[PDB]
């Protein structure tokens, strides 16, 4: 869905 | 000494965390007045603070640092870190699978790539520090990305954040363009958006080359992008923190719950729906004539109203300060706080034994929180449990949920301690039945490293 | 002629299965108006209707078809049949693990157990026309389970059920006490109760002697207990319905989506919470006199009255009408509904098959087989017909039926849905193309949700 | 307190 | 009265379960005897029985009996129902999602496709009685399926199915083409076989019109494929039996537990592999000429060999015999059967009350199982278990595997009635330790239906 | 400089690493020869060794270490320390949820009880490089429990281990009471014990008192404890190998595969039962004197028998080598391993990025990094090489990490797989093309599983 | 994988 | 009775 800055410190 | 360093020996020196965290943030955006930043930029405008200082963020991250965690450390693409570029406007991702040794991420930058360290805060001790600091004036969370882009070229297409976002130019310059919400929808929106192209975007509210020690803000939302220039890379990190935190989502957590309470003490919320209003109601008779139908709409709407009353406001903020205290970094404690605490007990080992022995509290002994924002009291299904950060990954979630049960007849004390922070409350003048329970209660947290004594404990 | 018999020769001859069920549910309350009943009786007050004609259900259910289901058919404790008694203010459950033969029931019932079938329709034709033609005028499931009590006992302590209940005396006589809610919290109750001892309930409402062909109805919330006295045993059957139909479960899908809706679309609700909220907020602070705790709640209030406004009401209106048809008993047909639907068409092996091949066309008249047999729902940009007509009269046995309508056919989809009993030439079907009009009527027709005012005879 | 009255006509 | 009905009156004069089995299954290939055809052709040929009298069958299924069952019962496509057709080379299904109504399947019929129904016994009480009583002579699963092909038409592809395969012409004629495995690895095949083309067949080993009344055997592995011709449809009933009951399969369940057991009481299994034998073996290896390898693969071979005297053959064979006793249909009493068990008792309703009430067991009762292939004594987990069939579904696995503990005391007698069948034995000469023990046991299994008495109780 | 110290360093000397495995376990027996130990006491008696040197471990692991790791690490109670005490012919763990702090710890060993770390190579790279290393000789996972004991206490109950163990005496001194295999069943256990009260066992077969530089050893079987006497406490490193590694594992893996061979190979697996087995076979019949039984079980342990003929053996050595990879330790590089290998290119960030672009050539010589961190394994008619490389010092805390080999370089990646540590000409793999040889060495070495003779200086 | 004759009286 | 040396380092 797009996900640009990495707020939690990790991927999905 | 540098303004990052000086600051951060100057929190060492205050007593409180709720102060040391105010303090910290009016340093990030100096001098600009924190009020004055709250009241009519935070959500609202993007916001540029030319330090015309290069010197500001030392001692908070550089490549070097990067360079010796990739040797140091067990970095994974992917994982930890991420190489892109942007090129012919379009985004592609260069991820080999497996670790990122300095040989393949050097390479990578050198072909165009940026780099993206999405977990500075575990590697970093500096960067920890501040942002477990920072996170007790935000009230959510705060995390961050470090982005290195190498001299003419772009990593990433232009894109909005779902969180606000503090941009700190570390090394190098970096040319930024800032653009405010498209649309209505687009106003503080919940969740990233996809990679746009040029051809979607309109004029930026904001375009400047960022300098080490600049400051550059912006709400989620807004869309942003950023490009290197001739012949200088740039190496910055983004601040970021406001995840889904907002009134929308306190509701959706209030609704459930106030919708089964107005069922279960107002029969009008019990009472049986129309035998026939399937005859007018569906999206088939959204044209429906039928006036039974406006009647239906009016009570659903007059119901939910209703609900207002019966929401458990008290019970869902607590549910979400567990929330945070379980998404919190551990806590920095200052030489003081670690000296008075169980942290600081001189006990180790020498020759062959353990050495200065069992220290004891004693009723006499002058205690309170080890820091303001490490602990909350919640109630659960009869029973209220003490949740804390103390043990908290400085990993995302990766050790669960800690707390420890707390009994009646410390439920008092427990919450005295917890809102006279950073007054001293002698352990023997605690809201307890019995002694037995005030020296039970300042033992198990003090073992815990959730309590900090005047004096240091000696017996 | 028993009346029962005599009301269902009638449905035979209504042309409207919402006429129909309209007019069974009259015979149900007899003398009692309808509308009076359900203006002021429904969800307020104990009724009981005495009828005066032992003979009045003749023809339902009675204690031979008991006897003879347990002897022809798979009867299980528990899954199907309950053993259950009262004694010394104690409930006890008496099944034995396994099948409920003749031996074993009536050896229980001998030992002055109460016996209970829960799913009379899955076991009786009668009682499943009974219940699929009113579950039409109720537009909420109605289920019915059979209790049949030998003389001198109790089967079951005094409880509230969580249901609206329509007891039938069937056979013999039994005393029964109904009492109005005890408190506030339990008028119109959620869920089905704790048994209660006698020390918990106050003085009846309504005590009487129930006799074949009396009517007691009482709503969900009204404690209850019966016993069969000296000489005779009881069987009856109790009507129930309106399990979770409330407004509340109404808002409870209502919600979420709302929130989501008002979030999408207005930012008020995307903005952020205060950063020290958590300062005031909570069980902790219930009692601070901080102003900005004032202004938190009175915001929290504003928030939610808006809501109303996102509200996707229609939405939830047709998901609750889609668990209905997926809720609902298969449809009974009368004679002509079946003559004239596909499951009437002469095609049959009389060592080839004869008449098959008959063909709907542009000139051939139809409706809807029944008025709730189907329902038309959007879900994810696509349309769907859901129906009844395949359904297994054990609930849930068979999980939701739908076929896909396309959108060159969803304007002549609503209208055959809006139009019965009014018959409409297919060539007249609001459709693009003759294609769209024969291929839907053919569709649905082959489905059984269909019927021609002539039988098919190509 | 359980489904007295199994409304469903099955247990749960 | 035809010799289905006539074999049929027969068997409910015959008092032995077992002595029934073997009696329909004599008159299911008559004249053929049944012990030169378990001694030469089972599993070996294909056998075509040329009854010459088409009313053999009679009384078993017709096609009058489906179109009856599709209007009358819940017939699905899919589930109950396929429509298949071979043309072109092709095999195509045409399963209409739904309900299998009359309209729907004769049109399909009409277009040439061959109907198919899976669980005949499940709608038919005839074709259920047929195959519950030749399973007790199969030792396993008796199935069937139920081809309708219109005149001119062929339903299916050649193919060979995974099971021993019965074949009885009800109505009509068709070609059938059997042919032997074509290749080793086919011979009694495991699973069934993908569609095969015609390029892929060899020769016949069996070419011929079938007619209503004879019977055509062939072994799992064994290719055919069958066809109507001018002017005549075919229906046949296929009985269908041992799926997956070879000794491959025993040795499947054995030999897990057989190594477990070598482990545990004998220390050469129990001994460490080589530290090194990663050096020489693996598929790397498969060439080496190190002699620690060949070694390797003689100890391999001897301690496999060895594992001959660990296998637990009776718990298999018992395990075995309790999903046999699961997978099977339940019985089909006789008159007598029925009259003497708990199902016959006089007990039920009239006027107001039970009638007939209260027959009881006592010592002197003389009882014997109700039938020999209804029940089976298990061991498991240091418990006793007796499992059974009445109560299983006519459809496969609808109820779960249903059993009732057998207690300590009670063992010696349950074994005793369980072989001693169709022999009376007085319930108190039953071993038992005391005489509650021996009414106990007899009056729980006779309420259960898995005992019958000399005399019909009457107390 | 101390033995341990000097050993290490001169495996930092040793060019191979099989070599080097063998080196250091012949240092942990010295003056025992390895042959003689593996021979005749491995898996069959316990041993002493009496070093006489008490500095024959310095470096390992100290008091001092433990101490540091519980201030400076996130040390956990249950995950990473266990504190136990016996007392009274009583085992008790006193456990406190939460992290480890020296505060409660030391107050713990204050009060009697032995702290037990569980992962002591996770927190110390010296104790991990020895363990990473015997695991290339032992051809199993090889772990590690640092136990530590205070003065006039026990610390656990007797019982016996389900590994291969090797007590190193680090501090202190310690008694020790090693017992044999108490019966037949409990030699080379394949579990371990539940934990044993003195009226379990027998005489010790060797009671000693271990000093710094002792080594005792004993299989799987033997129970054992251990207590202070007064005035000293205890420190020792148990090193353990060989869980369920044995033959019967091995089996375990090879029937299921050999049995459905069979079945597809030989139809003699493929014949039915007989049809009446269950008339003589089942515990019901086990005295049956009925002869089909005895030929029914001849024809199990014939067919048993034939098995072996089956048997896919590489194919399970494969799968155990794959597991075992996954087991293992990363390897600890020399430094001229590093310095030859991608880890020790000179590529840094020196405002840019210095030496970048270095590249193999068919000139290059090259060979694995180590003999011991890769293994090719088929499945699926495809190939893959698991390494150990990227394993973490925590237990299968990272899943099987593999690369794909394709066909074309198949029998080149035998060869180096083969011929370690001879060197290879890039250009002389046995590959099809000069793309194929380059790609492959290419890959492998930016794996981190190559090393080149000459640091690569492009 | 093929299977033509349903045994066990049932698809998959 | 439970590993009580933990080979594999972590308990289960
Ligand atoms: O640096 C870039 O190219 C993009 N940076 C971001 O999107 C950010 O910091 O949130
Ligand atoms: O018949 C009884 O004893 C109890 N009956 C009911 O509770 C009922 O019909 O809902
Ligand atoms: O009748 C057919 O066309 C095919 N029949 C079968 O494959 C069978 O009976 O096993
Ligand atoms: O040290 C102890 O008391 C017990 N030690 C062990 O069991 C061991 O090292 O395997
Ligand atoms: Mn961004
Ligand atoms: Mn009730
Ligand atoms: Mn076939
Ligand atoms: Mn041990």
């Amino acid at each position: 869905g797009g996900c640009n800055h990495q707020h939690i410190g990790k991927p999905s | 000494m540098s303004p990052l360093r000086r600051v951060l020996a100057e929190l060492n020196r205050i007593p409180s965390s709720r102060r040391r965290a105010a303090r910290l943030f009016e340093w990030l955006i100096a001098p600009m007045p924190p009020d004055h930043f709250y009241r009519r930029l935070w959500e609202r405008e993007a916001v540029l603070v030319r330090r015309q200082d290069h010197t500001y963020y030392q001692g908070l991250f550089s490549t070097a640092d990067l360079d010796s965690m990739l040797r140091n450390e067990e970095v994974q693409f992917g994982q930890h870190l991420d190489a892109a570029r942007y090129i012919n406007g379009r985004r592609e991702t260069l991820n080999p699978p497996g670790r990122a040794l300095p040989a393949a991420a050097w390479s990578l930058y050198q072909a165009g790539c940026s780099l993206r360290l999405l977990c500075p805060q575990a590697f970093s001790t500096t960067v920890w520090q501040f942002l477990a600091v920072l996170q007790e004036q935000f009230g959510s969370m705060a995390g961050s990305n470090v982005y290195l882009t190498p001299p003419n070229s772009q990593g990433f297409a232009p894109h909005y954040d779902d969180i606000e976002a503090f941009v700190l130019q570390l090394e190098g310059r970096k040319l930024w363009r800032v653009y405010r919400p498209r649309a209505p929808t687009e106003e503080l929106a919940l969740t990233c958006s996809p990679n746009f192209s040029q051809d979607d975007l309109g004029e930026p509210v904001l375009q400047t080359v960022l300098e080490p020690g600049d400051l550059l803000y912006f709400p989620r939302g807004f869309i942003h992008q950023a490009e290197c220039q001739d012949g200088v890379h740039s190496l910055h990190l983004t601040l970021s923190t406001y995840q889904r935190n907002t009134w929308g989502d306190f509701l959706e957590a209030i609704l459930p719950l106030a919708v089964q309470a107005a069922m279960e003490e107002n029969v009008e919320f019990r009472r049986g729906l129309p035998r026939d209003f399937m005859d007018y109601m569906g999206a088939q008779h959204s044209d429906s004539k039928d006036p039974r139908r406006t009647a239906f709409m009016e009570k659903v709407r007059v119901l939910v109203a209703r609900l207002g009353h019966f929401a458990p406001v008290d019970a869902v903020a607590d549910q979400r300060a567990k929330d945070f205290i379980h998404d919190s970094l551990p806590p920095v404690l200052t030489d003081r706080e670690r000296a008075l605490s169980v942290y600081g007990l001189p006990i180790r080992w020498e020759a062959g034994e353990p050495v200065n022995v069992g220290a004891q509290l004693t009723t006499e002994t002058e205690v309170h929180m080890l820091q303001d924002g490490i602990a909350r009291l919640v109630g659960e299904g009869g029973h209220l449990f003490l949740y804390y950060t103390v043990e908290n990954s400085r990993v995302y979630h990766l050790e669960e949920p800690k707390c420890l049960e707390i009994y009646p007849q410390q439920a008092d004390a427990m919450e005295l301690l917890l809102g006279s922070y950073p007054e001293f409350v002698r352990v023997g003048d605690l809201p307890c039945d019995s002694v037995e329970d005030q020296l039970s209660l300042a033992t198990t947290l003090y073992d815990k490293g959730l309590l900090l004594t005047k004096m240091p404990l000696a017996l």
